[PDB]
């Protein structure tokens, strides 16, 4: 629940500073979430996680 | 060219005498450097003299070993481009 | 001979980390009724679902995906304690 | 929270490790081999140097 | 210890029996070493060897991802340049958000 | 089978041994260095893209700057 | 004697080889070779990049003082004590044309402006 | 050393076989080698290929195998008519000025009126004629420079 | 001074030094006139200190004499072509015997030579 | 070691090979063994030089053929002897010769 | 007729490379001799027919060798005026040559293959000068290319002189590269690749640019001149015909024939050359490097005079096939001295008696090199100098150069002959044929005739000098001979070294450059492909 938040919520908190429907918003909610999967995790899993 | 030992002795007899302090009778075929009276630094200077005189480079750890009449004429016989 | 790969690990201690599957299997059945059951039901409360964005749907689905624990790593791990 | 990336074989570290012992191939030698990285230095016109090159008449 | 495994009369047998070792395509065969054949496993098997490291990353982001954002960036370049010496308006590529259609000239019209 | 690795020693009175090895370890150039070194000799390579970049961007600036005098001189006039 | 000379030969590799032994040429002769030499191994001379560096840092600005004075202190009115070769009307008009000719620097022509406008010319084609 | 008699012109000193071509040793009485399985089928297939190729490269009709070999002829009244266009076009100035507008609807430079002589018959200019792109002054002036 | 000159004893590392520097003396030189008053001075430098028994002295001077041997180490030695680092060295190198040569290849067993797909 | 039969049908050393150099007698290689002299080398000189001259001939008719002379030559060239389509000379001032 | 001497060098190269079996080795010492006398009667018949009579003649073999779409290019050979003299100057290097190695190349195994080369070498070269058209050249030029690879590396059991063919055809082929851009740029705005069509008055700077980076490969300039040095591992008459006509010459043949050249960079570069050349030279031990760095002197004046004046294209030409001749020479010359002393080294050579047209030869090589007055060296060298006092930069650069060439020369030719006897007391012995002597006659036979004959239309047109200035070089030259005569020190012992590393070009290729590019392999392979694209 709490991944799926972070994404929801930056995806619409980007979508309206932004004020337009793009690839952006959803590849930076992505990344943030998958930052939140890596936050202690070894090397490659930071890179990974969030290009996921 | 396999050079027989015989010339050789000659020739490193021939520069053997150059030094002066050696006695042009002391030095034969079988003698150590120390008996015809030449130091390490002379050595050096007749290994040298012993490379112009037979066309050779001799490589400077065989240089190291060669104290005697002797053993020069036998690294010189062995070598095959001693000229 | 030939060149070979290095094998990471000790013989003993690899051989003692796979002997550590054989324990006691549970028939499938068991697992098997309680998904049959539950997704039979399942079934029935999706169609009335609301209806989610497809990006939405995505992210569960990879969601579920990197939560879903293959049934081998439970057996292996298992602990009957605390 | 059990997950997928525990059970990932991530490449963190080396499966093959090299052999300590490694072979060198053998060169000429060279009996002094200090590298020179003064273009100028005392060592040029050291005393030695004079009389040993520059001095003897020829 | 030898014999000529080959005839060019055409009466050719392979003598499996014979006490002397046939001439044969294995003879003239390079003899091998072991270290040497030690390094090839070694070099072909270098994914073994594979880490992750931030200095990996660094080089193979700087050298290849590198690569690709300048051949990208000059390709851009010389795309605007030969839309400016052609005279077709600016075209909509892929990446480039452009409220223009224009993408294949017209053969009959005149730029 | 495999060749021989005993070496031939009948040469090695008149041409050195093979005692003296090489200090070479065998590795590559730092990471740093080759960020550097690969970021200034590919410029260097590439310089007919920087001479087609320069001029590009005079002509296009020359071309700006006569536009907007024109609209200066045709707003007045 | 050219032909048939003794030559030693290199030992047989007896340990595990290095990853990178690719940077060894060896042709089976003694004396083997780095891939490019200087790269590895002993110096010729005894003397570092660094050396060659200050060495050149020391001859440049000799090196270039004749040229720095020229090209860039000197200019066309002083740089010689005579104007270009004087040619016919009809032939000095093609001669003028030439981005590489030796007339564009005749300050006494009229056309002197443009003529140094010509000479310099475009970096790269416009079309 | 030398040479072997003294003689430059002297006979070779080597007499046999310099080396084995293929490997192959001589037979002893001068048997001549079995021929290979392939040597036949090998030569007459690909020498097939090789005299096809040449027959039909030079054999075959212009146009047949290298098109431009059939525009040759045509080119070279196309040449001529261009070549009497030309030299009207640069003969009379009135007709410069009319292709001078007619060059400029077309977005074409001035220096470009060569070649608008000679694409009077291409796709481009015919069909844009019919379609309205090109102005009909051109056709006037195709004509007045004998089409 | 490199690691196999540190690693001999003092009187051959001596020896190695004169040897080098009379090397030298012949590469630096322009012919064999100069080669004569220069290694006598470099016999001399070398007599100069032979007497000397204080070892940290004589440390001192071996050292310099390296440091003086390796900045002086000539970019062309002048060795002769025959041996390691000549010219005429590996031009046509003596071909050796017991060579395996393959007499008649194309006629041991000339149809069925090829490539197979074996399979299970 | 025991020369191999095949010994007999391989040729010599030559006259010009050292006598120290040895190379393997059975290498096959186009441009020649290693110190060549074969027996009838003579005639297989006069047959290339035969080769050459006839090839000479070919080139030269092609060339003559082909030779293309657009702008008259300050003086007489030797060319006019067997090509007939060199202009006809005119010098520096301009006069015919 | 114009025809016959490519068919005559190809032939040989043919009889000799593919047919030396049959021939044998006193055959390649009759076939490529002969044939390379027959195409020298040919140049010569072209020679006069052109140069001296104005008659330019084009021969076309055959029409579209590429034909795709406009892209229309035709085998065609144009003998003009430049064509005509390089022809000859190379034809008569070459024959030289080729009697040359009959018997210096009999100790030689493969002397027949020897003689396919040289003389596909010389074809090659004169496909490239006679070419009507861009793509001929380019044809001759690789063909010099790949024979130089074929010919440096001749000694494959040398890890050196393998090392070195590698560096001559990668050096090459950046240089090349530069130029099909060039072409490539000629052909797009000018419609053809003929030479006729490819007049441009006003050309962009990049093509410039392109086509002086990519004469400066062959013609060795700075950051371009590793490969002549290494060049020394071939055999002797490999170095004589590279350095003289074949490969060095090119590049200057190249941008005579195009003037595409800019004069700020073209003087610099020539000047900055020969200055560097000279310092080399200086420190040189093998008598084979220091004429090899007189070559890139040489160069580095010829690429320089481009600069000065409008005749400059001439002046440097006639100094081209000036210098080819006593060059040529000196190579021989010093090939001949090799194998008479089985020696490299300057420092054990000394007075011995031997032939007296070699030592003439030597002396009167090294005399054209040095400046000695009324010599056809002379003449073509103060054409030079005495043009390139316009620009200041260049002339002091030059004037310095001229001074650096006297002293190396005449401490040549002090240790060659005057200096006592260093070599060892052996038996060595190089004893010369006729043939021989024929091939020195043949040079001095240019030699002389080249004092005659001139160089340049304008060689002795008046440069309105004053005297003191126009005979500045004969001083120069002078004081340059006498202090090397003397054998003074004239740089301390760190400049020495850094003369004797040639400026360390080569260490920074090595040291950065190499391990950069070899760096680049290893990340665009173990890190990626057969890293993290790469199964376990
Ligand atoms: C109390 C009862 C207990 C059950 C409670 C629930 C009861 C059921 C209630 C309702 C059931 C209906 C809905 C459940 C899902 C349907 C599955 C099912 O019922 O089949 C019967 C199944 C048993 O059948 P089986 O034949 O005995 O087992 C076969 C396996 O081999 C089993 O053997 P195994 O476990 O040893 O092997 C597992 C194997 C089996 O393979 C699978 O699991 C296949 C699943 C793939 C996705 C399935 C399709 C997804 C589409 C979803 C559609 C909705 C969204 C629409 C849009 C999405 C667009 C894709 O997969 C793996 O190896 C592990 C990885 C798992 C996912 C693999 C994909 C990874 C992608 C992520 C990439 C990131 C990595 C990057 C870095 C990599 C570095 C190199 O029962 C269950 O597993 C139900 C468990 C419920 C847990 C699911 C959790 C999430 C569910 C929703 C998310 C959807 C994703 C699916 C995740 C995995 C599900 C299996
Ligand atoms: C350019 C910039 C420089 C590139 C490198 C920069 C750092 C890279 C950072 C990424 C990284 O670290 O990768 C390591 C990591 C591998 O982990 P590991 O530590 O090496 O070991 C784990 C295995 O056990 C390893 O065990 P293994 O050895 O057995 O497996 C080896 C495997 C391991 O390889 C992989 O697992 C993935 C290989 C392809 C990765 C895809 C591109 C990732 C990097 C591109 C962006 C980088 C910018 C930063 O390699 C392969 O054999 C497969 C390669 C054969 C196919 C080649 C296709 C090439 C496609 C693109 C090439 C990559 C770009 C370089 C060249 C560019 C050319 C245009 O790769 C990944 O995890 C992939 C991350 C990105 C995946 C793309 C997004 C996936 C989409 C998921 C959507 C979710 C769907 C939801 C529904 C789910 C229900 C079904
Ligand atoms: C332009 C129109 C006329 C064309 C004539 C071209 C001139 C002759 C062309 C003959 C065919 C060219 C390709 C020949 C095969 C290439 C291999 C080769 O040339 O030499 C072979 C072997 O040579 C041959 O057997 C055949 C050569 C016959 C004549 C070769 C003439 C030179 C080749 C011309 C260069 C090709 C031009 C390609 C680019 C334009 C290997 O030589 P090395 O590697 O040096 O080793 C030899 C041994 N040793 C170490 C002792 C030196
Ligand atoms: C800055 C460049 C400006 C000038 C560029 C021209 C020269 C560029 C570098 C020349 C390298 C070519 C030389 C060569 O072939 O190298 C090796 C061949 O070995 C190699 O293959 C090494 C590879 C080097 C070639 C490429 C490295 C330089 C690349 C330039 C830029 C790197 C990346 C740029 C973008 C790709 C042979 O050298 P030696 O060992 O000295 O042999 C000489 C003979 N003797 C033994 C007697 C000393
Ligand atoms: C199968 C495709 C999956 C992509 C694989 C890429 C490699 C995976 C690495 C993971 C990285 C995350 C995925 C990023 C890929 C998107 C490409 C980035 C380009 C970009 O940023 O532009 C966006 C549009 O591109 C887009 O987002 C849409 C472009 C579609 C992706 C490229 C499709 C072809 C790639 C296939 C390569 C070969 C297949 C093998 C994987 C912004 O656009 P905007 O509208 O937001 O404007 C901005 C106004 N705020
Ligand atoms: C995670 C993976 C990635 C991480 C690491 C990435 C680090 C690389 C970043 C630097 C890459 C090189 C620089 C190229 C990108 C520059 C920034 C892009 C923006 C851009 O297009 O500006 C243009 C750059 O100039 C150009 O057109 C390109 C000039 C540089 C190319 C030549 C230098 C290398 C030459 C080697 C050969 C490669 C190219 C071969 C064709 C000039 O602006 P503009 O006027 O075009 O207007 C366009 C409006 N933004
Ligand atoms: C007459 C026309 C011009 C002819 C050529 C002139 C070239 C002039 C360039 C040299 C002058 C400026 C040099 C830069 C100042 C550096 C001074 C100190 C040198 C230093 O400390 O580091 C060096 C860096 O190499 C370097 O310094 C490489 C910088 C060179 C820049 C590239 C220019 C091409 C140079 C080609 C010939 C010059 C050869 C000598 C540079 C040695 O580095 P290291 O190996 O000790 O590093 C350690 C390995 N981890
Ligand atoms: C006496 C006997 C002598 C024996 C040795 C001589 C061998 C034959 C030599 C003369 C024959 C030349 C033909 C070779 C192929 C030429 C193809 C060709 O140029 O014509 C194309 C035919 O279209 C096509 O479609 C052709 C299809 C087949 C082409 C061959 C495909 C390659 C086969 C394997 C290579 C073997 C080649 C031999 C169209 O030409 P164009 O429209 O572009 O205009 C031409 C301007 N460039
Ligand atoms: C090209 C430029 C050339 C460079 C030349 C530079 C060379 C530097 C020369 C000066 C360095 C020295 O003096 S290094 C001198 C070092 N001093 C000593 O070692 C004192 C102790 N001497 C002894 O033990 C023996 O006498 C011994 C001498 C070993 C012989 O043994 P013998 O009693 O059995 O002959």
């Amino acid at each position: 629940t709490l991944l799926g938040a972070i994404f929801c919520a930056t995806d619409a908190l980007y979508e309206n500073y932004s004020g337009k429907k793009s690839y952006t918003s959803g590849m930076v909610a992505g990344a943030a979430t998958g930052a939140v999967f890596a936050i202690g995790r070894p090397l490659p899993q930071p890179l990974v996680w969030p290009l996921v | 060219h396999g050079l027989d030992r015989d010339t050789v002795t000659e020739r490193v007899i021939h520069v053997a005498k150059h030094f002066e302090k050696v006695d042009p009778n002391k030095i034969t075929p079988t003698a150590t450097f120390e008996e015809l009276g030449l130091d390490s630094l002379d050595t050096v200077e007749l290994v040298m003299a012993l490379e112009e005189e037979f066309g050779l480079e001799i490589p400077d750890n065989e240089a190291d070993k060669i104290t005697t009449m002797a053993d020069a004429i036998s690294y010189v016989v062995s070598n095959p481009l001693a000229k | 001979d030939e060149p070979k790969h290095q094998i990471p690990g000790n013989a003993l201690d690899n051989w003692a980390f796979l002997r550590t599957y054989a324990k006691p299997l549970p028939d499938m059945i068991h697992y098997y009724y309680y998904v049959y059951l539950f997704g039979f039901f399942f079934v029935y409360k999706v169609a009335d679902f609301p209806e989610y964005s497809p990006r939405v749907l995505v992210m569960a689905a990879l969601i579920g995906s990197l939560f879903y624990v293959r049934r081998d790593w439970v057996h292996r791990e298992f602990k009957d304690s605390p | 929270v059990k997950t997928l990336a525990d059970y990932i074989h991530w490449r963190n570290k080396p499966s093959s490790i090299p052999p300590v012992d490694e072979y060198r191939p053998p060169v000429p030698l060279v009996n002094y081999d200090k590298l020179s990285t003064q273009f100028f230095s005392k060592l040029d016109n050291d005393p030695v140097i004079n009389r040993v090159l520059r001095a003897p008449k020829v | 210890s030898s014999r000529i495994a080959g005839d060019t009369t055409g009466k050719y047998t392979p003598n499996i029996f014979s006490p002397e070792t046939p001439m044969d395509r294995s003879f003239s065969h390079v003899p091998k070493n072991p270290f040497w054949e030690a390094w090839v496993f070694r070099r072909d098997n270098i994914q073994r060897e594979f880490v992750w490291t931030w200095q990996t990353i660094f080089d193979l982001a700087t050298f290849v991802g590198g690569l690709y954002v300048a051949m990208y960036a000059t390709a851009s370049f010389c795309s605007r340049q030969n839309d400016k010496r052609n005279g077709y308006p600016e075209r909509n590529y892929y990446f480039s958000d452009s409220k223009s259609n224009f993408v294949i000239p017209d053969e009959r019209e005149f730029y | 089978n495999y060749a021989s690795l005993k070496a031939d020693t009948s040469m090695d009175h008149v041409f050195g041994d093979s005692t003296n090895k090489l200090n070479y370890d065998f590795q590559l150039m730092s990471s740093k260095e080759a960020f550097f070194w690969n970021y200034t000799l590919y410029p260097i390579v590439g310089f007919p893209i920087f001479l087609y970049l320069y001029q590009f961007n005079k002509l296009e600036n020359f071309e700006a700057e006569i536009a907007a005098a024109k609209a200066a001189k045709a707003a007045s006039e | 004697a050219g032909a048939g000379g003794p030559v030693k030969l290199s030992p047989p590799v007896d340990k595990p080889l290095p990853y990178n032994y690719d940077f060894w040429m060896d042709n089976g002769i003694y004396p083997g070779q780095p891939i490019y030499d200087g790269m590895f191994g002993s110096m010729v001379g005894n003397m570092s990049l660094e050396y060659m560096a200050k060495g050149w840092l020391v001859l440049l600005p000799i090196l270039s003082a004749p040229f720095v004075y020229e090209h860039c202190i000197a200019d066309d009115v002083t740089r010689n004590p005579f104007v270009p070769r004087q040619y016919p009307s009809e032939v000095r008009e093609f001669l003028a044309l030439f981005k590489n000719g030796f007339v564009l620097n005749d300050y006494s022509q009229p056309d002197y402006e443009e003529m140094k406008r010509r000479q310099s010319g475009l970096l790269t084609p416009i079309y | 050393s030398g040479h072997p008699n003294g003689s430059f012109w002297s006979e070779g000193t080597q007499v046999g076989l310099n080396g084995f071509k293929y490997g192959e040793i001589p037979l002893p009485n001068g048997q001549p080698r079995k021929k290979l399985w392939l040597e036949n089928i090998w030569n007459i297939g690909y020498g097939g290929f090789f005299l096809g190729a040449f027959c039909l490269y030079y054999g075959a009709p212009p146009g047949h195998v290298i098109p431009s070999q059939w525009a040759t002829p045509k080119a070279k009244d196309e040449y001529a008519v261009d070549m009497k266009m030309i030299d009207k076009y640069n003969e009379r100035p009135d007709l410069q000025a009319r292709l001078s507008i007619v060059l400029k609807d077309l977005n074409m430079i001035e220096e470009e009126a060569y070649d608008l002589i000679m694409m009077r018959k291409d796709y481009k200019v015919l069909l844009g004629l019919h379609s309205g792109r090109v102005p009909a002054d051109l056709k006037a002036i195709y004509e007045e420079l004998e089409a | 001074a490199s690691e196999a000159v540190l690693r001999l004893p003092h009187k051959l590392r001596v020896m190695r030094m004169y040897r080098t520097g009379l090397k030298e003396i012949v590469n630096w030189s322009y012919g064999r006139h100069e080669f004569y008053p220069r290694a006598n001075a470099l016999r001399m430098e070398f007599e100069a200190n032979k007497e000397l028994s204080d070892r940290e002295q004589i440390r001192k001077l071996v050292l310099h004499g390296e440091d003086l041997l390796a900045r002086f180490r000539h970019w062309e030695p002048t060795i002769r072509s025959e041996f390691v680092g000549g010219t005429v060295y590996g031009v046509w190198p003596q071909h050796c015997k017991d060579v395996k040569f393959v007499p008649n290849p194309a006629y041991i067993d000339e149809f069925k030579q090829g490539d197979t797909v074996l399979l299970y | 070691v025991p020369e191999p039969p095949y010994a007999k049908y391989l040729a010599n050393k030559s006259h010009y090979c050292p006598p120290d150099f040895h190379y393997s007698r059975e290498i096959y290689a186009p441009y020649g063994g290693y110190f060549n002299d074969p027996k009838g080398w003579r005639t297989n000189t006069a047959i290339a030089t035969l080769v050459m001259l006839a090839g000479a001939y070919a080139v030269f008719c092609f060339g003559n053929a082909r030779e293309e002379r657009l702008r008259a030559p300050k003086g007489w060239i030797p060319s006019q002897l067997w090509n007939d389509n060199v202009p006809t000379p005119v010098d520096y001032r301009g006069k015919v010769l | 007729m114009f025809l016959l001497a490519v068919y005559f060098l190809f032939f040989s190269a043919i009889a000799n490379g593919f047919f030396g079996r049959y021939l044998g080795v006193r055959g390649s010492q009759l076939l490529g001799p002969s044939a390379l006398f027959l195409a020298l009667l040919c140049s010569g018949t072209i020679f006069y027919e052109v140069c001296i009579q104005g008659c330019s003649t084009n021969i076309k073999l055959f029409e579209n060798f590429v034909y795709s779409n406009e892209l229309n290019v035709s085998a065609s050979f144009l003998y003009d005026p430049l064509a005509a003299t390089m022809t000859l100057t190379v034809v008569w290097i070459s024959c030289a040559v080729h009697a040359y190695q009959n018997l210096y190349m009999r100790g030689d195994g493969s002397q027949t293959l020897f003689t396919s080369y040289l003389s596909a070498f010389t074809g090659f070269m004169l496909i490239l000068v006679a070419g009507q058209n861009l793509v001929m050249l380019f044809i001759g030029w690789e063909g010099i290319g790949v024979c130089s690879y074929l010919l440096i590396g001749y000694y494959g059991s040398r890890v050196s002189a393998v090392k070195s063919a590698n560096k001559s055809l990668i050096v090459n082929k950046i240089s090349d590269g530069f130029l099909l851009g060039s072409m490539l740029y000629l052909w797009f705005y000018t419609g053809s690749f003929s030479y006729c069509s490819l007049a441009t008055f006003q050309i962009p700077d990049v093509v410039s640019i392109l086509v002086l980076l990519g004469a400066i490969g062959k013609s060795s300039q700075l950051f371009f001149h590793v490969w002549l040095a290494d060049a020394m591992e071939g055999p002797t008459p490999v170095s004589a015909l590279i350095h003289a006509a074949t490969l060095v010459t090119a590049g200057i043949y190249v941008l005579c024939k195009l003037n595409l050249h800019s004069q700020s960079a073209v003087g610099i570069l020539g000047a900055a050359t020969a200055l560097m050349g000279g310092l080399f030279g200086l420190a040189a031990n093998d008598l084979k490097r220091v004429i090899a760095f007189s070559t890139c002197s040489q160069l580095g004046y010829m690429m320089a005079v481009l600069s000065t004046c409008d005749d400059g294209a001439d002046f440097a030409m006639g100094h081209l096939v000036s210098h080819a001749g006593f060059k040529a020479t000196l190579f021989l010359s010093a090939g001949l001295s090799i194998a008479k002393e089985n020696n490299n080294f300057l420092n054990r050579y000394g007075s011995r008696q031997g032939s007296p047209t070699l030592s003439f030869a030597t002396t009167i090589a090294s005399l054209n090199l040095l400046g000695f007055p009324e010599l056809g060296g002379f003449y073509s060298k103060e054409s030079i100098l005495n043009n390139a006092y316009i620009n200041q930069g260049v002339s002091i650069i030059l004037t310095l150069a001229t001074f650096l060439t006297a002293f190396y020369t005449s401490k040549v030719l002090a240790q060659l002959y005057l200096f006592p006897y260093g070599n060892g007391r052996q038996q060595k012995s190089f004893d010369i044929d006729a043939t021989t002597l024929i091939c020195f006659g043949l040079l001095l036979s240019e030699m002389l005739l080249r004092i005659f004959t001139g160089s340049s239309l304008s060689q002795n047109m008046t440069t309105n000098l004053p005297a003191h200035i126009k005979n500045l070089p004969f001083w120069v030259a002078l004081s340059g001979a006498l202090s090397g005569l003397a054998t003074t020190n004239l740089f301390s012992s760190n400049f020495m070294r850094f003369f004797g590393n040639r400026g360390g070009f080569d260490v920074f290729y090595a040291r950065k450059c190499s391990n950069v590019f070899y760096h680049n392999a290893y990340v665009s392979y173990t890190l990626l492909d057969r890293g993290f694209l790469k199964l376990y």
